[PDB]
Protein backbone atom coordinates (compact mmCIF):
# COMPACT_ATOMS: atom_id res chain seq x y z
CA UNK A 1 0.00 0.00 0.00
CA UNK A 2 1.49 3.27 1.25
CA UNK A 3 4.48 3.51 3.60
CA UNK A 4 4.76 6.79 5.52
CA UNK A 5 8.27 7.72 6.67
CA UNK A 6 8.83 10.86 8.73
CA UNK A 7 11.37 13.42 7.53
CA UNK A 8 10.38 16.32 9.79
CA UNK A 9 7.69 15.95 12.48
CA UNK A 10 4.81 18.31 13.11
CA UNK A 11 2.30 18.90 15.90
CA UNK A 12 1.01 15.47 16.86
CA UNK A 13 -2.60 16.37 17.68
CA UNK A 14 -4.04 17.97 14.52
CA UNK A 15 -4.74 15.28 11.91
CA UNK A 16 -6.94 15.89 8.85
CA UNK A 17 -10.39 14.32 8.84
CA UNK A 18 -12.99 13.75 6.14
CA UNK A 19 -14.28 16.99 4.65
CA UNK A 20 -11.24 19.07 5.60
CA UNK A 21 -8.87 20.50 2.99
CA UNK A 22 -5.16 19.71 3.21
CA UNK A 23 -2.72 22.37 1.98
CA UNK A 24 0.52 20.63 1.01
CA UNK A 25 3.75 21.04 -0.90
CA UNK A 26 4.93 17.90 -2.68
CA UNK A 27 7.64 16.52 -4.95
CA UNK A 28 6.78 13.39 -6.92
CA UNK A 29 9.55 11.02 -7.95
CA UNK A 30 9.72 7.61 -9.56
CA UNK A 31 11.03 4.74 -7.44
CA UNK A 32 14.56 5.39 -8.73
CA UNK A 33 14.31 8.98 -7.44
CA UNK A 34 13.77 10.77 -10.75
CA UNK A 35 11.45 13.75 -10.29
CA UNK A 36 8.38 14.03 -12.51
CA UNK A 37 6.40 16.78 -10.73
CA UNK A 38 6.77 19.29 -7.91
CA UNK A 39 4.43 21.91 -6.49
CA UNK A 40 7.49 23.71 -5.11
CA UNK A 41 8.69 24.30 -8.67
CA UNK A 42 5.30 25.91 -9.33
CA UNK A 43 5.43 28.12 -6.19
CA UNK A 44 1.84 26.95 -5.63
CA UNK A 45 0.90 24.58 -2.79
CA UNK A 46 -1.41 21.71 -3.66
CA UNK A 47 -4.83 21.51 -2.02
CA UNK A 48 -7.36 18.68 -1.81
CA UNK A 49 -10.30 17.66 0.36
CA UNK A 50 -9.98 14.35 2.18
CA UNK A 51 -12.59 11.67 1.58
CA UNK A 52 -13.90 13.21 -1.67
CA UNK A 53 -11.97 10.90 -4.05
CA UNK A 54 -9.68 13.66 -5.32
CA UNK A 55 -6.25 12.02 -4.93
CA UNK A 56 -4.71 8.59 -5.37
CA UNK A 57 -5.31 6.03 -2.62
CA UNK A 58 -1.71 6.40 -1.44
CA UNK A 59 -2.34 10.08 -0.72
CA UNK A 60 -5.72 9.40 0.91
CA UNK A 61 -4.25 6.85 3.32
CA UNK A 62 -0.85 8.52 3.63
CA UNK A 63 -1.65 12.19 4.20
CA UNK A 64 -4.36 11.16 6.69
CA UNK A 65 -1.61 9.69 8.88
CA UNK A 66 0.23 13.03 8.70
CA UNK A 67 -0.26 16.07 10.92
CA UNK A 68 0.10 19.82 10.47
CA UNK A 69 3.74 20.77 9.97
CA UNK A 70 4.94 17.21 9.31
CA UNK A 71 7.06 16.49 6.25
CA UNK A 72 7.23 12.83 5.24
CA UNK A 73 8.28 10.49 2.44
CA UNK A 74 5.38 8.46 1.00
CA UNK A 75 6.32 5.25 -0.82
CA UNK A 76 3.24 4.15 -2.76
CA UNK A 77 2.71 0.82 -4.50
CA UNK A 78 1.12 0.84 -7.98
CA UNK A 79 -2.18 -0.59 -6.74
CA UNK A 80 -2.51 2.52 -4.56
CA UNK A 81 -1.22 4.83 -7.32
CA UNK A 82 -1.83 4.37 -11.05
CA UNK A 83 -1.71 0.58 -11.25
CA UNK A 84 -0.95 -1.55 -14.28
CA UNK A 85 -2.08 1.26 -16.64
CA UNK A 86 -0.07 4.20 -15.34
CA UNK A 87 -0.92 7.77 -16.21
CA UNK A 88 -0.74 8.62 -19.93
CA UNK A 89 2.54 10.31 -20.79
CA UNK A 90 3.77 10.73 -17.20
CA UNK A 91 3.68 7.64 -14.98
CA UNK A 92 4.72 4.25 -16.45
CA UNK A 93 2.73 1.09 -15.69
CA UNK A 94 3.36 -0.81 -12.45
CA UNK A 95 5.25 2.24 -11.16
CA UNK A 96 5.97 2.61 -7.45
CA UNK A 97 5.91 6.30 -6.54
CA UNK A 98 7.77 8.28 -3.86
CA UNK A 99 6.18 11.53 -2.68
CA UNK A 100 7.92 14.06 -0.43
CA UNK A 101 4.84 15.64 1.15
CA UNK A 102 4.62 18.39 3.77
CA UNK A 103 1.25 19.19 5.36
CA UNK A 104 1.30 22.99 5.55
CA UNK A 105 -2.21 23.74 6.83
CA UNK A 106 -5.77 22.47 7.14
CA UNK A 107 -8.75 24.56 6.04
CA UNK B 1 10.72 30.76 -16.98
CA UNK B 2 7.47 29.54 -18.55
CA UNK B 3 5.71 26.62 -16.91
CA UNK B 4 5.56 23.23 -18.63
CA UNK B 5 3.35 20.29 -17.76
CA UNK B 6 5.09 17.03 -16.81
CA UNK B 7 6.95 15.65 -19.84
CA UNK B 8 5.94 18.79 -21.77
CA UNK B 9 2.40 17.47 -22.02
CA UNK B 10 -0.47 19.19 -23.79
CA UNK B 11 -3.49 20.15 -21.71
CA UNK B 12 -5.78 17.61 -23.41
CA UNK B 13 -3.60 14.54 -22.78
CA UNK B 14 -3.03 15.99 -19.29
CA UNK B 15 -6.66 16.55 -18.25
CA UNK B 16 -8.51 13.83 -20.19
CA UNK B 17 -7.95 11.00 -17.65
CA UNK B 18 -9.46 13.21 -14.95
CA UNK B 19 -12.29 14.18 -17.31
CA UNK B 20 -13.15 10.57 -18.11
CA UNK B 21 -12.92 9.59 -14.45
CA UNK B 22 -15.11 12.37 -13.04
CA UNK B 23 -17.76 12.14 -15.77
CA UNK B 24 -18.03 8.38 -15.22
CA UNK B 25 -18.20 8.93 -11.45
CA UNK B 26 -21.04 11.43 -11.86
CA UNK B 27 -23.16 9.11 -14.01
CA UNK B 28 -22.48 6.02 -11.88
CA UNK B 29 -23.61 8.01 -8.84
CA UNK B 30 -26.64 9.41 -10.68
CA UNK B 31 -27.58 5.81 -11.57
CA UNK B 32 -27.43 4.63 -7.93
CA UNK B 33 -30.26 5.67 -28.09
CA UNK B 34 -28.48 2.36 -27.48
CA UNK B 35 -30.88 1.01 -24.84
CA UNK B 36 -33.49 -1.73 -25.08
CA UNK B 37 -36.93 -1.67 -23.45
CA UNK B 38 -35.74 -2.80 -20.01
CA UNK B 39 -32.70 -0.50 -20.04
CA UNK B 40 -34.87 2.54 -20.79
CA UNK B 41 -37.35 1.42 -18.12
CA UNK B 42 -34.49 1.22 -15.61
CA UNK B 43 -33.41 4.77 -16.48
CA UNK B 44 -36.95 6.10 -16.09
CA UNK B 45 -36.99 4.93 -12.48
CA UNK B 46 -33.66 6.51 -11.53
CA UNK B 47 -34.72 9.74 -13.27
CA UNK B 48 -37.96 10.22 -11.33
CA UNK B 49 -36.17 9.57 -8.02
CA UNK B 50 -33.97 12.63 -8.62
CA UNK B 51 -36.68 14.97 -9.95
CA UNK B 52 -37.51 16.03 -6.36
CA UNK B 53 -39.94 18.84 -7.23
CA UNK B 54 -41.66 16.66 -9.90
CA UNK B 55 -41.28 19.38 -12.55
CA UNK B 56 -40.31 16.78 -15.17
CA UNK B 57 -36.85 18.27 -15.72
CA UNK B 58 -33.68 17.77 -13.69
CA UNK B 59 -32.21 21.13 -12.67
CA UNK B 60 -28.82 22.13 -11.27
CA UNK B 61 -30.19 22.20 -7.72
CA UNK B 62 -31.46 18.63 -8.01
CA UNK B 63 -28.17 17.38 -9.47
CA UNK B 64 -26.18 18.90 -6.59
CA UNK B 65 -28.48 17.18 -4.08
CA UNK B 66 -26.39 14.02 -4.35
CA UNK B 67 -23.39 14.34 -1.98
CA UNK B 68 -21.12 12.47 -4.40
CA UNK B 69 -21.59 15.28 -6.96
CA UNK B 70 -20.90 18.20 -4.60
CA UNK B 71 -17.11 18.10 -5.10
CA UNK B 72 -17.17 16.80 -8.70
CA UNK B 73 -15.87 19.73 -10.81
CA UNK B 74 -17.34 18.37 -14.08
CA UNK B 75 -20.99 18.33 -13.00
CA UNK B 76 -22.01 21.60 -14.64
CA UNK B 77 -20.37 20.69 -17.96
CA UNK B 78 -22.24 17.37 -18.13
CA UNK B 79 -25.47 19.19 -17.26
CA UNK B 80 -24.71 21.81 -19.92
CA UNK B 81 -24.01 19.12 -22.53
CA UNK B 82 -27.13 17.16 -21.58
CA UNK B 83 -29.16 20.39 -21.90
CA UNK B 84 -29.57 19.99 -25.66
CA UNK B 85 -32.34 22.57 -26.11
CA UNK B 86 -30.44 24.79 -23.66
CA UNK B 87 -33.18 25.64 -21.15
CA UNK B 88 -30.99 25.24 -18.05
CA UNK B 89 -32.52 21.90 -17.01
CA UNK B 90 -32.44 18.30 -18.26
CA UNK B 91 -35.56 16.61 -19.63
CA UNK B 92 -36.01 12.85 -19.74
CA UNK B 93 -35.21 12.75 -23.46
CA UNK B 94 -32.03 14.73 -22.80
CA UNK B 95 -31.34 12.36 -19.89
CA UNK B 96 -31.70 9.27 -22.08
CA UNK B 97 -29.74 10.76 -24.99
CA UNK B 98 -27.11 12.04 -22.56
CA UNK B 99 -26.57 8.69 -20.86
CA UNK B 100 -26.64 6.90 -24.23
CA UNK B 101 -23.26 8.44 -25.13
CA UNK B 102 -21.65 6.37 -22.34
CA UNK B 103 -23.38 3.02 -22.84
CA UNK B 104 -21.25 0.08 -23.89
CA UNK B 105 -21.64 -0.95 -27.54
CA UNK B 106 -21.52 2.77 -28.32
CA UNK B 107 -19.44 4.34 -31.05
CA UNK B 108 -15.89 5.49 -30.37
CA UNK B 109 -16.32 8.72 -32.34
CA UNK B 110 -19.36 9.82 -30.32
CA UNK B 111 -17.41 9.30 -27.09
CA UNK B 112 -14.67 11.59 -28.41
CA UNK B 113 -17.41 14.03 -29.43
CA UNK B 114 -18.58 14.20 -25.81
CA UNK B 115 -15.00 14.73 -24.62
CA UNK B 116 -14.77 17.56 -27.14
CA UNK B 117 -18.06 18.99 -25.86
CA UNK B 118 -16.57 19.16 -22.35
CA UNK B 119 -14.22 21.94 -23.47
CA UNK B 120 -16.41 23.50 -26.21
CA UNK B 121 -18.58 25.56 -23.88
CA UNK B 122 -20.64 27.53 -26.41
CA UNK B 123 -21.08 24.40 -28.59
CA UNK B 124 -19.97 26.12 -31.81
CA UNK B 125 -17.61 23.25 -32.69
CA UNK B 126 -14.38 25.09 -31.83
CA UNK B 127 -12.46 25.18 -28.55
CA UNK B 128 -11.39 28.78 -28.00
CA UNK B 129 -8.59 29.89 -25.69
CA UNK B 130 -11.00 31.33 -23.13
CA UNK B 131 -13.06 28.13 -23.19
CA UNK B 132 -10.03 25.88 -22.69
CA UNK B 133 -8.78 28.01 -19.80
CA UNK B 134 -12.16 28.24 -18.07
CA UNK B 135 -12.90 24.51 -18.24
CA UNK B 136 -9.40 23.63 -17.05
CA UNK B 137 -9.84 26.23 -14.30
CA UNK B 138 -12.89 24.40 -12.96
CA UNK B 139 -10.77 21.23 -12.64
CA UNK B 140 -7.53 22.89 -11.54
CA UNK B 141 -8.94 25.57 -9.25
CA UNK B 142 -6.19 27.12 -7.14
CA UNK B 143 -3.68 24.29 -7.69
CA UNK B 144 -2.07 26.19 -10.60
CA UNK B 145 -1.38 29.87 -11.09
CA UNK B 146 -3.57 31.47 -13.74
CA UNK B 147 -0.37 32.53 -15.51
CA UNK B 148 0.88 28.93 -15.47
CA UNK B 149 -2.45 27.58 -16.74
CA UNK B 150 -2.65 30.33 -19.37
CA UNK B 151 0.84 29.49 -20.65
CA UNK B 152 0.16 25.79 -21.20
CA UNK B 153 -3.21 26.64 -22.76
CA UNK B 154 -1.42 28.92 -25.23
CA UNK B 155 1.21 26.33 -26.19
CA UNK B 156 -1.34 23.53 -26.61
CA UNK B 157 -3.59 25.49 -28.97
CA UNK B 158 -0.67 26.94 -30.95
CA UNK B 159 0.75 23.45 -31.54
CA UNK B 160 -2.68 21.96 -32.30
CA UNK B 161 -4.15 24.81 -34.38
CA UNK B 162 -3.41 23.42 -37.84
CA UNK B 163 -5.40 25.93 -39.92
CA UNK B 164 -4.33 28.91 -37.80
CA UNK B 165 -7.69 30.31 -36.66
CA UNK B 166 -6.80 30.29 -32.95
CA UNK B 167 -9.38 27.60 -32.14
CA UNK B 168 -9.31 23.81 -31.87
CA UNK B 169 -11.73 21.99 -34.16
CA UNK B 170 -12.83 18.40 -33.59
CA UNK B 171 -10.40 17.23 -36.27
CA UNK B 172 -7.52 19.08 -34.61
CA UNK B 173 -8.68 17.80 -31.21
CA UNK B 174 -8.75 14.23 -32.56
CA UNK B 175 -5.19 14.62 -33.87
CA UNK B 176 -3.94 15.35 -30.35
CA UNK B 177 -6.23 12.93 -28.50
CA UNK B 178 -6.74 10.01 -30.88
CA UNK B 179 -3.95 7.87 -29.44
CA UNK B 180 -5.28 8.15 -25.88
CA UNK B 181 -8.20 5.70 -26.27
CA UNK B 182 -10.24 7.82 -23.86
CA UNK B 183 -13.42 6.16 -25.17
CA UNK B 184 -12.48 2.96 -23.32
CA UNK B 185 -12.82 4.83 -20.00
CA UNK B 186 -16.25 6.34 -20.77
CA UNK B 187 -18.40 3.26 -20.13
CA UNK B 188 -21.30 2.92 -17.66
CA UNK B 189 -23.54 -0.09 -17.06
CA UNK B 190 -27.28 0.33 -17.55
C1 LIG C 1 -6.91 19.14 -15.08
C2 LIG C 1 -6.48 17.76 -14.54
C3 LIG C 1 -6.27 17.76 -13.00
C4 LIG C 1 -4.89 18.36 -12.62
C5 LIG C 1 -4.75 19.20 -11.59
C6 LIG C 1 -5.98 19.59 -10.73
C7 LIG C 1 -3.35 19.78 -11.23
C8 LIG C 1 -2.60 18.89 -10.21
C9 LIG C 1 -1.44 19.62 -9.58
C10 LIG C 1 -2.13 17.57 -10.87
C11 LIG C 1 -0.77 17.69 -11.60
O1 LIG C 1 -0.95 18.40 -12.79
C12 LIG C 1 0.14 19.17 -13.16
C13 LIG C 1 -0.10 16.30 -11.93
O2 LIG C 1 0.42 15.75 -10.68
C14 LIG C 1 1.06 14.42 -10.86
O3 LIG C 1 2.24 14.60 -11.53
C15 LIG C 1 1.38 13.85 -9.42
O4 LIG C 1 2.42 14.10 -8.91
C16 LIG C 1 0.33 12.95 -8.65
O5 LIG C 1 0.34 11.77 -8.79
N1 LIG C 1 -0.66 13.57 -7.73
C17 LIG C 1 -0.70 15.08 -7.52
C18 LIG C 1 -1.64 15.51 -6.40
C19 LIG C 1 -1.47 14.64 -5.25
C20 LIG C 1 -2.03 13.33 -5.52
C21 LIG C 1 -1.72 12.78 -6.92
C22 LIG C 1 -3.06 12.70 -7.69
O6 LIG C 1 -3.90 11.98 -7.29
O7 LIG C 1 -3.31 13.49 -8.88
C23 LIG C 1 -4.68 13.43 -9.27
C24 LIG C 1 -4.82 12.35 -10.42
C25 LIG C 1 -3.82 12.36 -11.58
C26 LIG C 1 -5.82 11.42 -10.39
C27 LIG C 1 -5.95 10.35 -11.55
C28 LIG C 1 -7.01 10.84 -12.55
C29 LIG C 1 -7.66 9.78 -13.46
C30 LIG C 1 -7.76 8.35 -12.91
O8 LIG C 1 -7.78 7.47 -14.00
C31 LIG C 1 -6.63 7.92 -11.98
O9 LIG C 1 -7.01 6.77 -11.31
C32 LIG C 1 -5.98 6.09 -10.68
C33 LIG C 1 -6.25 8.98 -10.94
C34 LIG C 1 -5.14 14.87 -9.74
C35 LIG C 1 -4.97 15.89 -8.63
C36 LIG C 1 -6.60 14.85 -10.25
O10 LIG C 1 -7.43 14.65 -9.14
C37 LIG C 1 -7.04 16.18 -10.96
C38 LIG C 1 -6.43 16.34 -12.39
O11 LIG C 1 -6.07 15.38 -13.00
C39 LIG C 1 0.22 13.43 -11.64
C40 LIG C 1 1.15 12.32 -12.11
C41 LIG C 1 -0.44 14.02 -12.82
C42 LIG C 1 -1.10 15.33 -12.53
O12 LIG C 1 -1.64 15.85 -13.72
C43 LIG C 1 -2.77 15.18 -14.15
CA1 LIG D 1 -37.09 19.25 -11.27
CA1 LIG E 1 -33.08 20.93 -21.50
CA1 LIG F 1 -16.53 27.08 -28.64
CA1 LIG G 1 -8.01 25.52 -35.75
Amino acid sequence: GVQVETISPGDGRTFPKRGQTCVVHYTGMLEDGKKFDSSRDRNKPFKFMLGKQEVIRGWEEGVAQMSVGQRAKLTISPDYAYGATGHPGIIPPHATLVFDVELLKLE
Amino acid sequence: HPYWLPNFMDVFTWSLPFVGEKVTEMLVNVLNSHFDADEIKRLGKRFKKLDLDNSGSLSVEEFMSLPELQQNPLVQRVIDIFDTDGNGEVDFKEFIEGVSQFSVKGDKEQKLRFAFRIYDMDKDGYISNGELFQVLKMMVGNNLKDTQLQQIVDKTIINADKDGDGRISFEEFCAVVGGLDIHKKMVVDV
